[PDB]
Formats: C-alpha cells, structure tokens, sequence
C-alpha cells in the first residue's frame, strides 16, 4: 500500500454529526466524518455512472448492481475495499466540549409540579429559557464554547438552520407527580448541552483527505479503468456537493486548495481537472469548466471501458428511483458574501418565499414544483400537474402516477420523509476571495420527461435572485 | 413420553419451518441460530433472551402468531425477515422451556404480553437459571444444526 | 434480583472502573431490552437512578408506544456517554501485570520485545466481540477479567504475518510463523491499555443510508450507536523468542504496519495507532 | 466475575470453586498419605474446615451477602469462620457454591474467543474460516501431585529438579501467548 | 524553501557548535504546545555517536534514533560531509503527528563517516540521570524555542516524558 | 577480513560490469542449491534507480531493496562512491538462512548521495515479466554462480523464488 | 454375515468414483478416519445431525445423490469439504438403504421435498440404537477402505 | 400464460421434431452459460420407453427422468395423448437456479399411454458413448439453442454434463 | 507440440546413436536430487528382441520395459517402422516424481514386428552386472546427461540405482 493522491480541502460552514447530530460532544470534536465522506464519494459515484449510462445507453441501473461493480475499489461485504481513506486537520488534539457550571437553581424552583414546557433561546448574546407557562429567565454559564454573535444570527437569520433548531432548544417537563432537584439538574443540562453543542458551527474548516491504495488488487480485469472513474466520482462530489448535513442547501460545501498526487500513471488527468479549479476568474469559466468534466465523462477519448458487463440491472421504473447529472441545469452566479446567500436560499425552496412567488407566482403550481424537486414536502388540486397521463401545462409528469389511485411512485412522493432534494446548491472559492453560487437539477428516474429549459429558466431566475 | 434434547429440537424446529412462509425468513432464522447459541453463552441466557424478545419486534399480531404456533401447526409468523426470525427463535426457546417443564406456558405467555408479568418473569428467571443453563445449549446446538442444514445460505 | 439491576447504573456511575463492565452492560441490556416495563412504576422509587428522569420528561402524549421509543433511543445514547464519561482507565494492574510478565519470561530465557502503541483514531478491535452487543449491536474485544478492553495477540500476530509475508514472500513468513508442520518461533501477548489521557470508551455513531438499498425509493438511514476505544490510549503487548533470528523482520515490521490499520474499518481511518516505543531485552 | 451491591471492597472477580472440587483435593490428599509416608495435613484441616459447611454457598475471606456470578446466577453467600486462611493466599475472595450452581458458575466462567482466518487477496473472511476457543482465565488454579518410587534418581529429581522448576508452558496456543503456568508446591510454600 | 535540522536527542555535549541558522522561520515541526512535544522524528538503520556524535549507517532494521525537527542549516561549514535530502512529506515517520508538514521538505542529519576502520556493534541506551535531561533542556528547547520558560511552566511533564519518548542506538566506540 | 559486496536485483541493469571477480574470495554466502536463493539481504530505509541503479537512502522505514552478499571488490575504481561497511554478521536482515557465516562482514553497498533538487516519490514495484527475470538470471544467477547449468536442473525451482521472492522500491524520477 | 465389507467395498467404489477431483478423495478420507470415531463416542443421532449440517443438502447435491444411487457415472459437485461430507452422507444413506432399515422409496421422496426431508431425519431417530449398533463394522470398514487407496494429502 | 414445452434426453431417434416452432419468442429457462445446462427440470415418477419416447405415467417415485423445458407448443399436431398444465413455474424442480421464474407456465409433457396391457416394469439406464450425446447436441440442441457452436466455445463443458447430468428410466416394452 | 525421446536401458551398447538430442534446452525429465533417478519411465506390456534392443509389442501385463524418457526426438530419420505416440500426460507413467507435467508429449519406442516367425518367450532380465551401470553411466548419464559428475560426489549414490530401478523381460533368442 502506498499515498495514491492527497486533497486539501475546505469545508464552507458544515454541519457535521455523531450519535448526537452536533459535530460536538463532551468526548471528542469531529468535524469531518470520514465515514461520511466515504458514503458520499459512493453515492456521486453511482449518480455519475448513471448519468454515463443514460447518456451512451439510455439505460439506468440500480445502485446495488452500480456498487457491485464497483466493489473492487470500493469494496463490500465479499471484498474489502482498496481506497482507504483519511482526514487530517488542525486542531485534531483534545477539544471536547465542556459546560463548567450553568446556574440554573431558580428555573428548578419554577418547575415545582407543573407540567410546562421548558424552551431555550439566545436573546442578545444572552440565552433564555423562556417556560411556555408565562416565565423567562436569563441562564447563565461557562463553556469553552465560544459562540460569536456571528454564529448566533447565521442559526437566527438562516429559517432553516432556525428550524433545525426546534429539536434542540425545547423539553416538556413533567413535574406535577414530585420532582427532586437534583434530577431537574440532570434534565436542565442535558437540555444545555443539546442547544449548545448546536452552535459549534465552525466556518473555513479546511482537511487534507487522504487516499491510499491496495496494490494487491492490481489490474485484474478492469481495475484501472474502475478506479480512474472513481477518482474522476471523487472530482464530481468534491465540485457539486459537501460534507455534512443541509449540503443541498449550501452547507458543507467543499473547494479544492491543494491536489499532490504520487503515480501519475492512474491520478494524472484527475490531477489535471483539479487543479484547473485552483482560481477561476468569473463565473461563466467556472461553468465552462464544469461542463467541460461533466462532458470528460461522456464524449473524450476515454469515456468507458467496463459497461460492457452484465453485473448491472436496469431499474424498473414502476419501483426504482435514480439520480443522475443533466449537464445543462448548472446556472452559476458570483455572491461576494456568504451568509446572506444561505439566509436567502431559504426564500428559493420555500412554498411561500419571496423569491419563488416571484418566478412562478401561482399557488398549486408552485406546490407541484416543490414536490416533484426541492426533497419531500409536508402535503396537508396539485396532482393534477403530477399526472403520467393528464394535461401537460407545466411537464412534472412522475413515471408512475395516476389520479385517485395509489401506485409506488404515488407514496413515495407524497409520502416518504427521506427524500433528497433535487434542486440542489454549491458554494465554491478558490483561494482569491471570490466566490460562485453553484445551483443545479439533479435529474430523477421517476421523471417521465421534462421540459429542460423550461425548468432552466425557472433555475437561472432562481439563481438570479436568490442572491 | 420425555423426549431428549434433539428429539425436542426436531419437534420445535418443525414447528417452526413450516411457519416462515418467505424464505428469507428462513434464511435470517438460520444466521439466528448460527450465532444466539453463542450469544447465550457469553452474555448469559437471561441477557440474550430478553435481547430476543426486545428485537422480534412484538407489540403487533406477532404475539398472538407466536402463541398460536404452539398449538395450530398452521399458523404463519407475520412481520419483517428480522422480526419472525427472532420471533421464531424465540418460539425456538418457549418451546424449550416448557417441554422441559421449567416455566408453564401460561405464565409465559401473560409475561411476554404484560407490562407486569415480565418483570416477575426477570425474577423467575433468575430463580431457575441454573436448571436452564444447564442444558438449554445442547439443545440449541441441535436447532443450529438442524437450521444449516434444512436451510441454505443467502 | 431485580434490585440488582434496577439499580446497576448507580453502580456504573459511583463504582466507576472498579465494577465489572461485562456483567454490568450485560444486566445493563435487561433494563435496556425491558424498559417499558421498568417505567412503569418500577424506578425502584430512589433518585440518582437514571431511571426516573424518562419519567420527568414528556416526549409524546398521542402514543405511549412512542413515548416509550423515543425514551429508550435517549436511554441508549445515555449507556453509552455513562459507560464513556465513568468506566475510565486505571492502568497500574496492567503495569504490574506486564512487569511480572516480562520478568518470568526473562526466566524463562527470552528474548522481550515491549511495544508501546497508542490510538490516534477512534479504535474498533472486537467490533463482532460481545460487549455492548445486546444494547449496541456493536461490541468490543474485552477481557472481563481484567476488565479492560484488549488487543488479542492472535489478531496482532496476523496483521504481522500478513505484512511480513507482503514483503517478504509466502515462505519467508512460514520460515517465522511456521506452518502446518512447524511452530512459530515468534510469541505474542494481548495488548492491554497502560495509559489514556481522560477516556477510555467513546460513544460514535454509523448511519448506513444506501448500503444494501436498490434505489432511492428505499433508502432510509439507520443511526447504529455504539461505543469506540477513545483516542490517545496507549496499549502495550509484548513479543518472545528464543532464536535472535526473528528479532530482525518483527523489529522493522512494527512501526510500519501500525500507522495502517490495527482493528475494524481501517478503510476509513478508524483504528489506526502510533508506534510509540519499543525495547529489546536480549537474554544469552 | 461479579457483581455485588452492599460490600464495601468492590470486586470485579472472585475465586469460585465447589465442595465437589475440594472433596477430589482431599481425596488426593488422603489417598498420597496413604502411600507415601507422607502428611500434608495442613491442607487437609484447612479443606475438612471448608467442607464441614457443605450444602451452602460460603465465602472465606469477604463479607459478601449476596452477588451476581457469570451476570446468570444469583447466590447468597454465609460467611466462614475466619480463623480459615487465605489459601489461595492473596486478597481476593474466595466463594465455595454448593456443587448444582457451581457446576454451572465455573462453567460459564471460561473465555470463549472466536478467531478467524483472512482471504490474502480479498482482505475478507475465509469460508469456513471461523470458530472458537474456550481458555481458563489468568490466576485459575489447578492441584495434582508428583509422585515417585524409591530411586537415587527419584531423590536428585525430587531434590534438585523439583526445586527450580517454576514456571513452564501448557497445552496449545504458545504463540498467542497463552499457556504459561506457575507452579507452587505445597511442601514449598502452602 | 524551508529547509530542517533533524537534531537528533543524544545523552553527550554535541548540540553546543552545530548550527548556523537555529532560528528558521514562523514554523518549526516538531512542537511544544501545551500537550507535550509533537512531530518527533524517528529514523531507522542509523546509530547516533557520542565522540563527534552523529548518525554512522548501518543495516540493523532494530537501530533507530529519535530528535526533533526545526527549521535551519547545518552551519554551513558542514552539509559537505552530511545528508541534505529532499521528501515529499508524507515519508517521514513523525511519531505524535499533530497536522500536517508542507508537502516537502530539506533535512540535514549529520552524517558521520561510515567507520570502515572499526566494527559496528550497537548498543541500546536511553536518557535518564535528569541532570542530563535538564542541562540539554537548557540547551536546545529553550534555545530553539522561545516557548519555554517563557510560554510554559509545566514542563516538568517534558522533563518527565522526554526521559522515555527518546532513545536511541549507539556504539560508544 | 573477508570482502562481500552488495548486488541490487532490480528489473533494470546496470551489473554487466560492475564488479570485478567471478569467484571473488570463499564463496557467494548467498547460495544457490536447489532451495532458491538463501541468505538474500534485504536493505530497509533504501531505493535503487531504474537507470543509473545505486543506493540512495530515503529515510522512509517502508522502502526497501533486496539483493546478494557476492565475495569480492568492484572494479577497485570505486568504493569513494560506495559504502564500507564492516558488520559483525549478526546486524545483517537476511533471509532464508540456510547455512551459518563467518561472524564477520565487509559489505559493499553501491551508494549515491539520494536528492539535492528533487524529491523522492519512490515506487513500490514488483519483479515479473519472465522475459526480465530470464535476462537477469543471464546476467548474475548464471555469470554469478558457475554451477548453474552444470547440474542445477532444479532452475524451475528458482524462477518462482527470484519472482515472488525479491521486490524493491524504485524512484521513477 | 461379513458381507457389510463387501456393502462397504461397492459404497466406496461409487464414492470414489463421484469424486473427481482428488482434493474431494482426500476430504473424505479424513471424514472417515474422524466420523466413526464420533459415532462411537457422541452416538448417531448427534453426529448425523453434525454430518447433514455439513453437507448442505440444497437441492443439486441431493439429486446428484440420487443420481449416483443409481448412475454408476454421476459426480458430487461443490466444496472439498462441501462433497466429502456429502459422500460420507451418502456412505450412511447407501447402508440404510441395502440393509433394509429404510425403503429406498421413503429415502428418495424425502431427499426431494425439504418437507419429508424432516421426516427422513425423524424416522433415523426411531431408529438410532439400531443403526449404532449395525453400521459399526461397515463404517470401520470405510474408513480402512479409505485409509488404503486414497493417498494421504 | 408463456408456455414453455417439454422435452428430455432420448437414445432412440424420436429426438428431432417435437415442436413446430423452435423458440417461437426470444425468452427461455434452460440457459447455457459456459457453465452447463441451468435449470434442468426433473420429473420424477415418469418413465421412458425412447420407441416414440414419451414419458410414461407411473406412480414409483424413484423412476426419474430430467429434460429441457423449452418455450414451446406441441405443434397443435400432438394433442390427444398429451395432458395440459398451467402451474407456478416454482411446483417445478429444477437444477443450478440462476435467477427469477415467470412463475405463471404452460407445458405439454411427452405423454404415453398408461399401457394397462402389460405390467410396466421399469429399468434403470444411463448415459455413455459421447457419440450419443453428441449427435444429439445435433438433433436438438442445434434446432433449439442457436447459442451452441455459434456462442459457446467451450462445448466439452456441456458435454460432460449432459454425460454426467442425465439417467433416465425406461421399461423395455 | 512437445517431444520426448525415451529409450530402453538395455544390456547392451545399442542405445548411443540412433537419436540426436541429448540436452535440448534448460529442462531434463529425469532428475538427480542425492535421491535418485526421478519420473522414470516403465513401459508395461512390451518386450525386447534382444539383438540390439527393439521393444516388441505382446499382450502380457507381467512383462515391461523401464527405460529412460528425456526431452528429444529420433532425428526423424527413424520410426520408418516404428511407433510414435501422443497422450495429454495423464496417462503416462512415472517414477518418484519430482518434475511439472507438460500436459502434453509425444514419445518414441523402438519398435520390432511381433514377430510371427516363431514364438517370443519374455523372460526375467534384471539388469544386474554393475560393470554395465559403469557402461551406461558414460553411454547415458554424461553425453545425453549434462549433470553427471558436475557437482555431483553423490556418483554411486544414485548409480547403485540401476539394479534397484529397472529391470526388464527379453525373448533371449
């Protein structure tokens, strides 16, 4: 075994999480997951060799075959994965998070059999804990967690990390048989740390990602061609998407810095598609670039070697959902600052934001759309602009969907809460303080066939005003 | 008449193949037994009869599934390829603990469906081990062999 | 008895590395597996028994059933910060242990070589061991009776080989190793934790989305807590021979084989360790 | 291993045995009188002391009410009179179960490892490539005698050998570091 | 670029006239921050001496020295008769990795004559007899770090680590 | 004292002359009797070039080279660019021992100051190519021991141990 | 009569014969310098369940045990150790059937179904202290027969 | 309902012609895969006289016979002795199972009169002279699987496992 | 494809010239280990017409020709009424196996006419006389044998196997 390649990279304001979903804990800090960046790398490996596979076949496969393929470099249950991956970074010593004291004595005395809700709050770099029954009082602790007011109004401006916040900040509590002090206490802190933990949100996280190789699984019969795609996977995740939590909303987003590697034979052209990202003058270049290893992919002189074997499966669109990349929805736009383009996305997801009353301006429709992309909805007509087979005013037209009768595809939109959101959203730099929203459609395989630049248009005024 | 550790895990183990209609249900119930034996002996038969109960998922028709397989020979273990493999090795242990006489059927059943009587059960439990962990695990190494060989792998 | 168990976090919490952590996790596993039946009014009725504490708070009132889910998924995720924060490292006995070793096997003409190892990355060694694996699904490799997680000298002796025989070829190996017609002329102890900075244990987590799914139409995370060895702990093990021979491949072979895996998921940088000291005591 | 509430000194293991396994050490003991001109009555009162309080768990050197053994089997202990030495001589506790729970103590109270063998090329699990190994844990305790008919060399064995011979290595496993034993003669040091 | 001096820790006075530059620059690699020393650098088949005390090669894979790694040159009246190296960053074995080093690198070990006169037969030795702890303290950490003394108090936890991290081979011939 | 000296066994040549004597002195303490090749040295913390093939150390612990302990002196042209290294046949990491030495060694190692400009991305290579190996073995394993071809019919025995058995790291640049 | 050697002599003779590659000959020597032994000490009905557990009677094994019942050409497919247990599964089978003890129509609708199969198992149960006590001779006689041609590994 | 015909492996020449169309679609069961003949159907209970080989209905379970199942008519020319079937394609029993079955079937059986004149003692037969085999991978398996001789290259495969995988039953009559 | 040349070890001299390849290339069927003569060939089943030995064919097993079989061809100026065979090397006999099997040879016999004229009683010939193993030992075990005498003091070790590892049947007429 030895170095295969080494990216350094960055990680714009992630949102990290283990066993608690915060990227800290009273043990350890762990604000890049290898684990995470392994699940990802696999999950663009399969989006990208599906989007190879509908371009040159028209044909899309289920992940389990896709991954099956890829064992070899990836690994499985049967083999043992060959890319063994790594995460450096500063600060990687002892850095666990620790609440000193916190003087909460009084709030106990207010909880003394009511039953009342107990919720949390920052007020002015003072947090509350405002009881729901008519009380507020003024918490005060010592952490080594420094919260900026920076962090504190990025969770209050931003409506959805303010809204992943309804889970961290709040406990009913049940005091109306007996209650003792010292188990308030307990109660009181756990309900601390929870809100606290939170607010780590650090911002410039930047890693050295490792990759090393097991020679032992030389050429054997395409294990070259495989791993060259992998890494050319490992490019397109790197560009389009990020680490952590609400990556398809901007978080987590990653940028290329410094890209070393140590045998050419296998990284050179990877090396090469890296390190044209160092600095990018404006924003239509860095679509151009985009396109140009979106499309390396497809039409260069290598495009693929190994599809021509019949591990795969072709998905069956009556059960199957699939994600691949259009190379044509990539509208690109420069942001200058990005905490208020993260506060703004929110206003281009949601069913009432001001910047999608705007660009479709039609209740109904407007739902439709958000259905179909922008992840699973909370539904309380709409499906009418939903159909397979029915009028075609705005093409949202899922695979398998028919009027009041329920099929697979039927629940799952409706009615599947882990539903990722195809509408997506980058933010990328390259080293010289400018950077690029990166918006985008990953295409789906309940889709029956959408009109592209229509949807274009609506991503591009999207883009447009979203800053 | 008494029947002997494998003639008793013959008896359950047919009990129990004709209940897990899907086969992947059988084949989950065959990794159960390769390993619960195992798992008895480290953690204690307590601990990991209690682990099964917890992970065959009762709380649903389950229950009243796995009690009608004591006695209908035609009834079916309902619930996900986890669930009824855990479901029916737990039937696999019932069965053991009643032929044997240790606890009646009765009582385990109200303590399998009440808040009240599992706890008294952990209590029972304790009483009898030793009679348990005397010879449970002969017989359990019987239904493990019996689940691979009747049974092939995934 | 139940009082023992209804009352077995207290002992986790006050006994602290003084208990023994097997049968602790494992009548741990009775409440954990049982709880909604240790809820209703069986808390044994004390007050620093983590039990009524999932009776002051209210999750859920539109199902119990829930209640009592949710309740037991923060019950799980407690077991492990408790086991984590209390059940910390003495290392003295292991001092001693491996002292009165090494000086038995100098007895014995040995020849010692005392490594010094210590974790740079969570660490999973036994991760199919039980311990934890009636709560967590998850175990480690522990040795109940030094109540200490260890390293099994098997699993050290076949990274070893499987290095050496890597870079030495499949005979040169046999030639240390032995084979089905000769024996070893290398020993190796278990490797036991000597000294830690604060934790010994560590709670993490593994969110499979995808492994094993067809589509998106399936895939569904599922959150698997589990307890890791902490990072910087420091193991140590010892390695015995009477040829001096074996002292030159086993020498060079550990610093190098230990910065790459030494447990489970090495692929994605879990147990990897750091060579930090290694002596040799030559007999005749 | 152990757990008990209501003791002071917290334990993490005890030494456990059975008055079955002190009736074969006395019957040994008995039996080697019997043919060697030779007494070690000692042991033997300390033993008959132990066995005199046959049919009930007892401890020797705790105060342990109750407890928790191999987290299967709760037991209720009586103390011994004191006056009863640490035969074992050391400080932990030392519990004598009746032989129909004891059986099933010492049983369960034996490491079972699982190893495996690993796929070279695949970095996998062989197939079939997976078992266990029972081991008796560190400090377990073993009694037998070495006998020997009238010789000259019977006496420079016995008299020579027998002195520095302290520390050998039993059964399988020797690379894996199990198998090294201390052997303590009664006549040596009781 | 920045080039290093690998000073490796021997128990004999020969870190006194060795260096020209022991200042470097902003960053050095091996560390004192709070938590003990980091970045140490451990080589292997090399045997330190202690008359003109340097690495003589030798080809016993168990030999190996230990030091620390700081910015500098080899005093430039030597590196005629020394190692100038250039490595890629990631072949150097830094036992207590903290980050990472800067993707390559200039070390100067001193590199004394192989001794084709005498034979070599290496001799394992350790530093204790804390006065020769603390007298090459006062020489090296508190030189070429303005850290201590000046930045820590508690490192009595160095006096007392460093006594056992380093070690080495050597011949005392 | 008793002169043997180190032969690399890399894929690529440079040996064809290198050295001076067929025989040398007693013997090729690396023997060749129908059990492969015994007493093959294994040099860690070293690479050789696929041109220009020398010594250069790389103070990696995971580089190393393989290759003979041949009585006799190079050319004696040389030895101010190679290493004298005088061991107590004990420091050796051999391989295969299937016989004893004569406890005392004068190892010369073909060495090369490693890098001033560039780094030292050294490669992990194997030994393969039959038609490689078969020029190799007509380049030392035959102009090195006369008594190959005479009786060694058990060849087919040796290919599979210079195949499997020998490795290196190399430099690429 | 001693003719169970001869009974042993024909088994053999199909054994050795379906066994085609030498690695499965020498699988099944060491089952049967092992499995009488086991019979001897742990009793029929534990080692039949250890045999059947090892020999992984899916549905292509089984019919290659039909089939070699009859065709005198048939081969065992699958593991070395996968077919010897197997053979050895048949050595017993093949003593069942041509003493009588089981008709040979019962064996084959239960080496069919998965569905008599367990009531082959639970007929062998009645049967168990008959069984230890005949095949005593014949597995001893297997066991030499193996030890004498197949070459030891 | 696909309808997939039965047919089996014959010595008599009643071989050639037993369905007007030869696959009449593009789908199939028995494949062939470089790794014999998949999904061999076996139907014990029935026996073959091969003069007009059809399988005879008896009630001996041990008297087997094992055939293709193609996808195929009786030709609408061989009706009256033949019995129709519609089943779900798992109550089948076939060998080496690669993957999923339409589970929904059709199959026309080569059926033989009860033959109530005579008592239909059956005999054991099975399978030599390659020749045999061969010019019956000629007969049928040509007319049949186009992918023989035109797809598969390493026909002996099949050979031997038609040899070795097919005996059958007959009662000489 | 492959050739072998085998020849019966006789009484006489008439074994010398009437082939031509001795040694070939860098292979050898029978080996010299300081064990013996190994895969030897035994031809069963055949005789010797004594003058100047010409194996003649019969249909008795009791009789057999052991001979030895090395890597040649008879300059194909013979076989004009001889016999040639060609056999995948399974089956074909050896003796104390130390060799690879090439999978496939093609052998040469002398050969005689069954001889009708009268009848050819093969009688016992062991080959006895060691004076004729110091015959054969420079008619054979030198010319066609490129080891002999090499490195070999193991000289009567392995002719004393001769009388020990073939022994033959000849007419005597």
């Amino acid at each position: 075994e030895e170095l295969l390649m080494s990216l350094k990279l960055k990680a714009l304001y992630p949102l990290t999480g283990g066993y608690n979903r915060h990227s800290i804990n009273p043990f350890y800090e762990e604000l890049v997951r290898p684990t995470e960046i392994k699940g990802l790398w696999r999950w663009w490996n399969r989006v990208l060799f599906n989007t190879l596979a509908y371009s040159t076949k028209g044909k899309l496969y289920t992940y389990e075959s896709i991954d099956r393929l890829f064992e070899d470099v990836f690994g499985s249950e049967n083999k043992k994965s060959a890319v063994r991956l790594e995460v450096i970074t500063d600060e990687g010593n002892d850095n666990r998070f620790e609440l000193s004291y916190v003087e909460l004595d009084k709030v106990i005395d207010c909880l003394r059999n009511y039953k009342r809700k107990v919720s949390l709050d920052f007020i002015d770099n003072t947090l509350i804990a405002e009881i729901e029954g008519s009380t507020k009082i003024p918490i005060s602790f010592k952490s080594n967690l420094d919260i900026d007011k920076i962090i504190k109004d990025l969770v209050h401006n931003n409506k959805l990390l303010s809204f992943e916040l309804l889970g961290f900040k709040s406990v009913e509590i049940d005091a109306t048989k007996i209650s003792d002090k010292k188990i308030l206490k307990e109660i009181l802190r756990d309900l601390i740390t929870n809100y606290l933990e939170y607010f780590n949100i650090k911002q410039e996280v930047t890693f050295t990602l490792n990759i090393y190789l097991d020679k032992s699984r030389e050429h054997k019969q395409n294990f070259e061609d495989k791993l060259k795609f992998a890494l050319y996977s490992l490019l397109v995740f790197i560009l389009l998407g990020g680490i952590g939590r609400k990556t398809s909303r901007g978080f987590g987003s990653l940028s290329i810095i410094d890209v070393k590697c140590y045998d050419n034979s296998i990284c050179k052209k990877i090396e090469d598609l890296a390190k044209n990202f160092l600095k990018i003058s404006s924003g239509n270049e860095l679509k151009s670039k985009i396109e140009s290893i979106l499309d390396c992919i497809k039409n260069s002189c290598i495009d693929t070697l190994y599809i021509e074997n019949n591990i795969l499966s072709e998905i069956d669109p009556k059960k199957n959902v699939v994600y691949f990349i259009n190379s044509d929805l990539f509208e690109v736009k420069r942001i200058n600052d990005k905490e208020k383009v993260l506060a703004n996305i929110y206003k281009a997801v949601s069913s009432e934001g001001c910047c999608i009353k705007s660009i479709i301006t039609d209740k109904y429709v407007r739902k439709s759309f958000l259905i179909a992309f922008g992840g699973y909805r909370k539904v309380e007509f709409i499906k009418n602009y939903l159909c397979e087979t029915c009028e075609t005013v705005s093409s949202f037209n899922i695979v398998d969907f028919l009027l009041s009768e329920g099929s697979f595809m039927s629940d799952y939109i409706l009615q599947y809460e882990h539903r990722n959101s195809l509408l997506r959203f980058k933010l990328i730099s390259d080293n010289s303080n400018n950077s690029y929203l990166i918006g985008y459609i990953l295409h789906s395989s309940y889709f029956k066939k959408i009109d592209i630049k229509y949807v274009r248009c609506i991503l591009e005024k999207l883009t447009y005003c979203v800053i | 008449l008494y029947e002997e550790d494998y003639k008793l895990a013959l008896e359950a183990f047919k009990k129990v193949f004709n209940a897990l209609t899907h086969y992947g249900a059988k084949q989950a119930f065959r990794s159960r037994a390769r390993d619960l034996v195992e798992e008895i002996y480290n953690s204690g038969f307590i601990p990991t009869f209690f682990y099964i109960i917890s992970k065959a998922e009762l709380n649903s028709d389950s229950l009243d599934s796995l009690i009608s397989l004591f006695s209908s020979d035609n009834a079916i273990l309902r619930g996900s390829d986890e669930n009824v493999s855990y479901s029916a090795y737990l039937f696999i242990i019932l069965y053991y603990l009643i032929k044997r006489g240790i606890i009646e059927q009765k009582f385990l059943i109200q303590a399998l469906r009440c808040e009240k009587t599992r706890l008294d059960l952990i209590d029972k439990l304790y009483n009898l081990a030793p009679i348990i962990s005397a010879k449970i695990r002969t017989y359990l190494l019987a239904i493990k062999r019996l689940s691979e060989a009747l049974i092939e792998a995934r | 008895a139940i009082d023992f168990l209804v009352n077995i976090l207290e002992l986790i919490k006050e006994k602290q590395c003084n208990i023994n952590l097997f049968s602790a996790i494992s009548l741990t596993s009775i409440v954990y597996n049982n709880f909604g039946e240790f809820l209703s009014n069986n808390q044994s009725y004390s007050t620093n028994n983590p039990l009524l504490k999932y009776h002051i708070i209210i999750l859920n009132d539109k199902n119990k059933t829930k209640d009592v889910e949710e309740k037991r998924n923060i019950f799980k995720r407690e077991v492990a910060e408790l086991i984590s924060r209390n059940f910390k490292l003495d290392g003295e006995k292991v001092r001693n242990y491996f002292d009165s070793l090494k000086e038995v096997l100098k007895s014995l003409k040995y020849t010692i070589v005392d490594v010094e190892i210590t974790t740079r990355t969570r660490a999973l060694i036994g991760v199919s061991t039980s311990l934890g694996k009636l709560i967590f699904g998850s175990g480690i490799s522990f040795d109940p009776y030094m109540n200490l997680p260890y390293i099994p000298a098997s699993e050290i002796k076949g990274i070893v080989r499987s290095y050496i025989e890597g870079k030495l070829g499949e005979q040169e190996a046999e030639e240390i190793f032995g084979n089905e017609e000769r024996e070893g002329n290398v020993n190796f102890t278990d490797a036991y934790p000597t000294r830690s900075k604060d934790f010994l244990f560590v709670p993490d987590v593994i969110t499979p989305h995808y492994n094993g799914k067809k589509s998106e139409a399936d895939a569904e995370p599922r959150p698997v807590i589990h307890l890791t060895i902490a990072p910087k702990v420091t193991f140590r093990f010892l390695i015995y021979y009477k040829r001096e021979d074996v002292g030159k491949p086993i020498c060079d072979s550990m610093p190098i084989i230990l910065i790459r895996g030494l447990g489970a998921r090495s692929s994605v940088g879990y147990s990897l360790f750091e060579l930090r000291k290694i002596e040799v005591i030559k007999a005749a | 291993r152990i757990i008990e509430i209501d003791s002071a000194k917290p334990y993490v293991w005890v030494y456990v045995t059975t008055y079955e396994l002190l009736k074969k050490v006395k019957l040994y003991l008995d039996s080697i009188s019997q043919l060697s001109n030779a007494s070690f009555s000692n042991l033997k009162n300390k033993i008959d002391t132990i066995l005199a309080k046959e049919g009930k768990n007892i401890t020797l050197d705790s105060d342990l009410k109750s407890a928790i053994l191999n987290e299967d089997f709760y037991v209720e202990l009586e103390a011994l009179n004191n006056k009863i030495p640490s035969i074992i001589n050391a400080g932990v506790p030392l519990l004598v179960l009746e032989d129909s729970i004891g059986r099933e103590v010492i049983n369960r109270s034996l490491i079972r490892v699982r190893r495996i063998r690993i796929d070279r090329d695949k970095k996998v699990v062989e197939t079939g490539g997976l078992w266990s190994e029972e081991y008796v844990p560190m400090k377990t305790i073993f009694f037998s005698v070495l006998l020997g008919k009238e010789s000259k060399e019977s006496a420079i064995f016995a008299s020579c050998i027998l002195r520095n011979l302290r520390y050998v290595i039993l059964g399988g496993k020797e690379t894996i570091g199990k198998g090294i034993v201390e052997l303590r003669w009664v006549k040596d040091v009781i | 670029s920045t080039q290093r001096e690998y000073v490796f820790i021997p128990i004999t006075n020969s870190i006194t006239i060795d260096v020209k530059i022991t200042i470097g620059g902003s960053d050095h690699i091996t560390n004192i921050d709070e938590r003990g020393i980091h970045n140490v650098l451990v080589i292997t088949g090399y045997a330190v001496d202690e008359k003109n005390g340097r690495l003589v090669p030798t080809l016993d894979p168990c030999d190996y020295v230990k030091g620390i790694l700081v910015a500098g040159t080899p005093q430039q009246a030597q590196s005629n008769d020394f190692l100038t190296l250039k490595l890629p960053a990631n072949k150097l074995y830094l036992i207590r990795k903290k980050g990472n080093i800067s993707d390559d690198l200039k070390i100067y070990i001193p590199y004394s004559s192989p001794d084709a006169r005498n034979s070599m037969k290496t001799k394992p030795v350790s530093i204790s007899d804390d006065t020769i702890v603390n007298n090459i303290i006062k020489e090296v950490f508190d030189k070429i770090y303005n850290i201590t003394q000046k930045e820590k108090v508690k490192i009595e936890k160095v006096k007392e680590d460093i006594k056992e991290l380093f070690s080495y081979y050597a011949l005392e011939q």
